[PDB]
RNA sequence: UGUAACGGGGCUAAACCAUGCACCGAAGCUGCGGCAGCGACGCUUAUGCGUUGUUGGGUAGGGGAGCGUUCUGUAAGCCUGUGAAGGUGUACUGUGAGGUAUGCUGGAGGUAUCAGAAGUGCGAAUGCUGACAUAAGUAACGAUAAAGCGGGUGAAAAGCCC
RNA sequence: CCCGGCGAGGGGAGUGAAAAAGAACCUGAAACCGUGUACGUACAAGCAGUGGGAGCAUGCUUAGGCGUGUGACUGCGUACC
């Protein structure tokens, strides 16, 4: 089995979640789960969650046993980003792009 | 057992049973060419030639294939000139097999 | 009638990006940079077909001008001996023969030195 | 100010090397409730070196 | 038919000796670049190092005609704000003698990486004495 | 195009191309730079080339056997399911039934059948006498066409 | 700014003057294929050739012959849930615009031939609209009036409540 | 049902012919951003290709080699309008 779960629009950047999903990548998931509640970033909070959601995902419902995975894939893709005005100086306006990460991990062995 | 000899223009060192692809000949697709335009005869003594071809050494052959080759593609382009042009070419071939180095 | 160009203008685009497959950075990517170099490798490859019979050229007689030193004599004297003795041997042959069959090869220097 | 003309994926790349953060890999152990912590921080429940120092 | 060419590893590479004592610098410069670049060999091929490991020994004893003794000069740039620097032959042989063979050699060799692959080959000793007997280097003229 | 005709921006100044009105053909949402009127595509025919070529094509149907020229020719009453049955032994389908007493029985028995068509020997066409692949005249219209075509 | 007035190495011949045969050397010329334009032409036949000369660099520009697109007629025909268009690959094929067949995706339209008509082909117009990059995880987070700690609530508290 | 904050979001289960038809909903191109496999890449100078070409990796017929991807080294080579 491979059980994947996922965090679609994810409000953070792929280029800042990325940083952390290269942390965990073809580590066991006990190790990995570990990591995350000691890497000082809103991404490792972002990217637990979906970890440990796969871990009771693949548990429940398909393969069982937590000793026994790694998280074969973890990848981030960039999400819709959402368009704001920021008004600057002089009457001129820049478009601040809100951007959204989509989260996937797969818990496999 | 190796010999030397003219074609399409062209020489080829050519051994006896290897196939051999050569500019486009008038022959049919399975019947049999003689070239008596042998330049050289190698083997344990060496017929080399002090004239214009050897003497009696004739290369006998088989045709193989009549195809056509890898399509060359031909661009001429003027810079700034407003001037372009394509073409492409497949140029015509005879395989042949060595059959007898006399 | 109007006439929407869609489907025509990407099998434009696609077959020319097809052709510069391979390229560094846009110039595979993105079509307007790819079509130069596709041009541009059209231009290159006309002009080497003409530099590949000179560069073979070249190599063969440096390879027949090493062979016939080892054996006392000079390129330039050996195609002088063997024009002198109507040989109709090639450079490409010579340059054949001086890598694989030297044994052979020293039959023509010999034949040279006649002349 | 201002780019000439505008970096590659590559380069873009080449800067970000550096940026990969690095994991903790040094994980400690409490001697009674066995708890996993960083080197000279105390626990979650609240243990340092074997012995409560906190409500 | 694909015309052969010299594949690195079938090339039997082979060891020479040259003595440098009273040569001219410039001939015996050219017919070592001629050697390591692999002209002489019948295989040769522009693509690929087909040429032969040199050892020249007595760099120092080299010979120079004219005035080149002390009128060649050696110049440099250190690439510094104007750091240019100069070395008559004379001054030249009385420090680095290596270098007048080096420097003769790789201008006449190719300029890339296989031109700096085939000056490697080359081997200058300002003594008589060398230390590559392990090899066996046959004497060359 | 609807809008108005002021600049959206002015001349220079600002590091932008020069417009004059938002409803150029360049710019989106208005233009269409040759855009088409409503026209007359009839076009003119001379009397000599008309009768010439239907004189050349109803004489190629002579040639190709697809004149089928007859007697009288009439349905009883008003009903196609009686000429869809008297053209099976007649042999035909697809056909152009010109008539020179043009019959209002006939005319209406063949309006719902598709293939066939009941012209008038004086409406007869170029493009029908073609599209058909069999032509049905009656003596009389043949002689109405005679006389029409000269 | 650096040798910096042989392209360099380097040379007393690898310079110069004279003669002499050699060789290298271009898309020049010849060799062997293949295509096309014009002129003859045997007189084949209104054409291609036993053929035969000769030509075939090209901006502005002039003259010829074609490819493809959407639409109308041929077509209530033909191909299509035993899988259309579109998307995406692969393999053949033509001198080119291109064409043909087929794998996957797609899930319903497509259209021979020969004619007809064009909103008929885009890389540039500081073109127009949408999308997405770059600089960059950079500058900045808006007055230098200032925070601190305990408790509460919460999944979470420097900012909320006391 | 399960993870999550009786959230978002997901995994199941089910409906349907199909749910990468699940409401951000036919098709779903390109730019652009990723994850994994093969090769290359940390002494090497420039329109980044092109002729030449080793090696390595795969596909095949095999007791020759020929495709495909990569491209060390090397001759030539200053984009388009
Ligand atoms: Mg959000
Ligand atoms: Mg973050
Ligand atoms: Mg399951
Ligand atoms: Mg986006
Ligand atoms: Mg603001
Ligand atoms: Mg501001
Ligand atoms: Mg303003
Ligand atoms: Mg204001
Ligand atoms: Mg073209
Ligand atoms: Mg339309
Ligand atoms: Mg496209
Ligand atoms: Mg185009
Ligand atoms: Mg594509
Ligand atoms: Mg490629
Ligand atoms: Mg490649
Ligand atoms: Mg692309
Ligand atoms: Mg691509
Ligand atoms: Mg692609
Ligand atoms: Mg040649
Ligand atoms: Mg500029
Ligand atoms: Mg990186
Ligand atoms: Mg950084
Ligand atoms: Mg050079
Ligand atoms: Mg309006
Ligand atoms: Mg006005
Ligand atoms: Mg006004
Ligand atoms: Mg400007
Ligand atoms: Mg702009
Ligand atoms: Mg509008
Ligand atoms: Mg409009
Ligand atoms: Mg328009
Ligand atoms: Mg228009
Ligand atoms: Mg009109
Ligand atoms: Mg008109
Ligand atoms: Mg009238
Ligand atoms: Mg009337
Ligand atoms: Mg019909
Ligand atoms: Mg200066
Ligand atoms: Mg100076
Ligand atoms: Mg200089
Ligand atoms: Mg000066
Ligand atoms: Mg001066
Ligand atoms: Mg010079
Ligand atoms: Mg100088
Ligand atoms: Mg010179
Ligand atoms: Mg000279
Ligand atoms: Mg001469
Ligand atoms: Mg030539
Ligand atoms: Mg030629
Ligand atoms: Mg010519
Ligand atoms: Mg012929
Ligand atoms: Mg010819
Ligand atoms: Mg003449
Ligand atoms: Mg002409
Ligand atoms: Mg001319
Ligand atoms: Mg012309
Ligand atoms: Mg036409
Ligand atoms: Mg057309
Ligand atoms: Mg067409
Ligand atoms: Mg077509
Ligand atoms: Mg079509
Ligand atoms: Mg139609
Ligand atoms: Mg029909
Ligand atoms: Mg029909
Ligand atoms: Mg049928
Ligand atoms: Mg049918
Ligand atoms: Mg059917
Ligand atoms: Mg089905
Ligand atoms: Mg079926
Ligand atoms: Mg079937
Ligand atoms: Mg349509
Ligand atoms: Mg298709
Ligand atoms: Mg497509
Ligand atoms: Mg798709
Ligand atoms: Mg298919
Ligand atoms: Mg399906
Ligand atoms: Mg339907
Ligand atoms: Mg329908
Ligand atoms: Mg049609
Ligand atoms: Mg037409
Ligand atoms: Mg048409
Ligand atoms: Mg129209
Ligand atoms: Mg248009
Ligand atoms: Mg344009
Ligand atoms: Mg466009
Ligand atoms: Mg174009
Ligand atoms: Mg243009
Ligand atoms: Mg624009
Ligand atoms: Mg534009
Ligand atoms: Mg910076
Ligand atoms: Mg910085
Ligand atoms: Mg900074
Ligand atoms: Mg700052
Ligand atoms: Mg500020
Ligand atoms: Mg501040
Ligand atoms: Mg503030
Ligand atoms: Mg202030
Ligand atoms: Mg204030
Ligand atoms: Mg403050
Ligand atoms: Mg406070
Ligand atoms: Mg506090
Ligand atoms: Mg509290
Ligand atoms: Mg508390
Ligand atoms: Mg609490
Ligand atoms: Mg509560
Ligand atoms: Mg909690
Ligand atoms: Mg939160
Ligand atoms: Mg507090
Ligand atoms: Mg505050
Ligand atoms: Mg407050
Ligand atoms: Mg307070
Ligand atoms: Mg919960
Ligand atoms: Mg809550
Ligand atoms: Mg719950
Ligand atoms: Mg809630
Ligand atoms: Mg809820
Ligand atoms: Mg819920
Ligand atoms: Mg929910
Ligand atoms: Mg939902
Ligand atoms: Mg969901
Ligand atoms: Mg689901
Ligand atoms: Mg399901
Ligand atoms: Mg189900
Ligand atoms: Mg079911
Ligand atoms: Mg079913
Ligand atoms: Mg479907
Ligand atoms: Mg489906
Ligand atoms: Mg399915
Ligand atoms: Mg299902
Ligand atoms: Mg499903
Ligand atoms: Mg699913
Ligand atoms: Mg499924
Ligand atoms: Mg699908
Ligand atoms: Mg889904
Ligand atoms: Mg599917
Ligand atoms: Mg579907
Ligand atoms: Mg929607
Ligand atoms: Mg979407
Ligand atoms: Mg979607
Ligand atoms: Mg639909
Ligand atoms: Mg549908
Ligand atoms: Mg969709
Ligand atoms: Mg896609
Ligand atoms: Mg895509
Ligand atoms: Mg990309
Ligand atoms: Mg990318
Ligand atoms: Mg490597
Ligand atoms: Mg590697
Ligand atoms: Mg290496
Ligand atoms: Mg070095
Ligand atoms: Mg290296
Ligand atoms: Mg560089
Ligand atoms: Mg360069
Ligand atoms: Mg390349
Ligand atoms: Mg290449
Ligand atoms: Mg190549
Ligand atoms: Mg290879
Ligand atoms: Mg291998
Ligand atoms: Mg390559
Ligand atoms: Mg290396
Ligand atoms: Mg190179
Ligand atoms: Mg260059
Ligand atoms: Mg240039």
């Amino acid at each position: 089995m491979e059980t994947i779960a996922k965090h679609r629009h994810a409000r953070s950047s792929a280029q800042k979640v990325r940083l952390v999903a290269d942390l965990i990548r073809g580590k066991k998931v006990s190790q990995a789960l570990d990591i995350l509640t000691y890497t000082n970033k809103k991404a490792a909070v972002l990217v637990k969650k979906v970890l440990e959601s796969a871990i009771a995902n693949a548990e429940h419902n398909d393969g069982a046993d937590i000793d026994d995975l790694k998280v074969t894939k973890i990848f981030v893709d960039e999400g819709p980003s959402m368009k704001r005005i920021m008004p600057r100086a002089k009457g001129r306006a820049d478009r601040i792009l809100k951007r959204t990460s989509h989260i996937t991990v797969v818990v496999s062995d | 057992m190796y010999a030397v000899f003219q074609s399409g223009g062209k020489q080829h060192r050519v051994s006896e049973g290897q196939t051999v692809r050569l500019e486009k000949l008038d022959i049919a697709t399975g019947e049999t060419v003689e070239f008596a335009e042998v330049l050289m005869i190698a083997n344990g003594e060496e017929v080399k030639i002090g004239v214009p071809f050897v003497d009696g050494g004739v290369i006998k052959a088989e045709v193989v294939a009549h195809g056509r080759g890898e399509k060359v593609k031909i661009v001429k382009f003027r810079r700034r000139k407003h001037y372009r042009k394509q073409q492409g070419h497949r140029q015509w071939f005879t395989d042949v097999k060595i059959t007898g180095i006399s | 009638a109007r006439v929407k160009r869609g489907v025509i203008a990407r099998a434009r685009h696609k077959k020319i990006l097809k052709q510069a497959k391979g390229y560094y950075g846009a110039r595979s990517r993105v079509y307007r940079v790819a079509f130069q170099a596709v041009i541009k490798a059209g231009q290159y490859a006309y002009r080497d077909r003409r530099q590949r019979k000179r560069q073979f050229r070249q190599l063969w007689i440096a390879r027949i001008n090493a062979a016939a030193r080892q054996n006392g004599i000079s390129y330039s004297k050996f195609i002088n001996g063997l024009k002198k003795a109507s040989v109709e041997i090639d450079r490409k042959i010579l340059a054949d023969i001086a890598v694989f069959d030297k044994v052979a090869f020293t039959a023509l220097v010999e034949k040279a030195k006649a002349a | 100010a201002v780019q000439q003309n505008k970096p590659t994926r590559s380069k873009r790349g080449m800067r970000r090397s550096h940026d990969a953060l690095t994991a903790v890999t040094s994980l400690s152990v409490d001697k009674t409730s066995g708890e996993k912590h960083l080197r000279h921080h105390i626990t979650a429940d609240g243990y340092y070196r074997g012995r409560k120092v906190i409500a | 038919m694909k015309t052969f060419t010299a594949k690195p590893e079938t090339v039997k590479r082979d060891w020479y000796v040259v003595d440098a004592t009273g040569k001219t610098l410039g001939r015996l410069a050219t017919e070592l670049a001629r050697r390591l670049r692999g002209k002489h060999k019948a295989e040769y091929t522009p693509h690929v190092d087909t040429g032969d490991y040199i050892i020249v020994l007595n760099a120092d004893k080299v010979a120079v005609t004219g005035n080149k003794r002390t009128d060649k000069v050696y110049y440099h740039h250190t690439g510094h704000i104007g750091g240019i620097k100069q070395a008559t032959f004379e001054e030249m042989i009385a420090r680095r003698p290596e270098r007048v063979i080096e420097i003769a050699v790789k201008g006449m060799l190719p300029k890339g990486p296989l031109g700096r692959a085939m000056f490697r080959k080359l081997k200058v000793y300002a003594g008589n004495e060398h230390n590559h007997a392990a090899q066996q280097p046959q004497v060359l003229d | 195009v609807t809008g108005s005709g002021k600049k959206p921006w002015r001349q220079k100044g600002t590091g932008r191309a020069r417009s004059g009105s938002i409803k150029s053909p360049i710019w989106r949402s208005g233009g269409v730079t040759f855009a088409a009127r409503p026209q007359d595509h009839s076009q003119k025919v001379n009397k000599k080339m008309y009768r010439g070529a239907l004189k050349s094509i109803l004489s190629e149907l002579v040639r190709q056997d697809r004149l089928i020229v007859v007697e009288k020719f009439s349905v009883e009453a008003p009903k196609t399911k009686l000429l869809a049955q008297k053209l099976k032994d007649m042999a035909l389908e697809d056909v152009l039934i010109i008539t020179g007493e043009l019959d209002e029985n006939l005319f209406l028995a063949a309006r719902n059948l598709h293939k066939v068509d009941v012209r008038d020997a004086t409406g007869i066409d170029p493009v029908s006498l073609i599209a058909f692949d069999k032509v049905v005249m009656t003596a009389d219209a043949v002689k109405q066409v005679e006389e029409m075509l000269a």
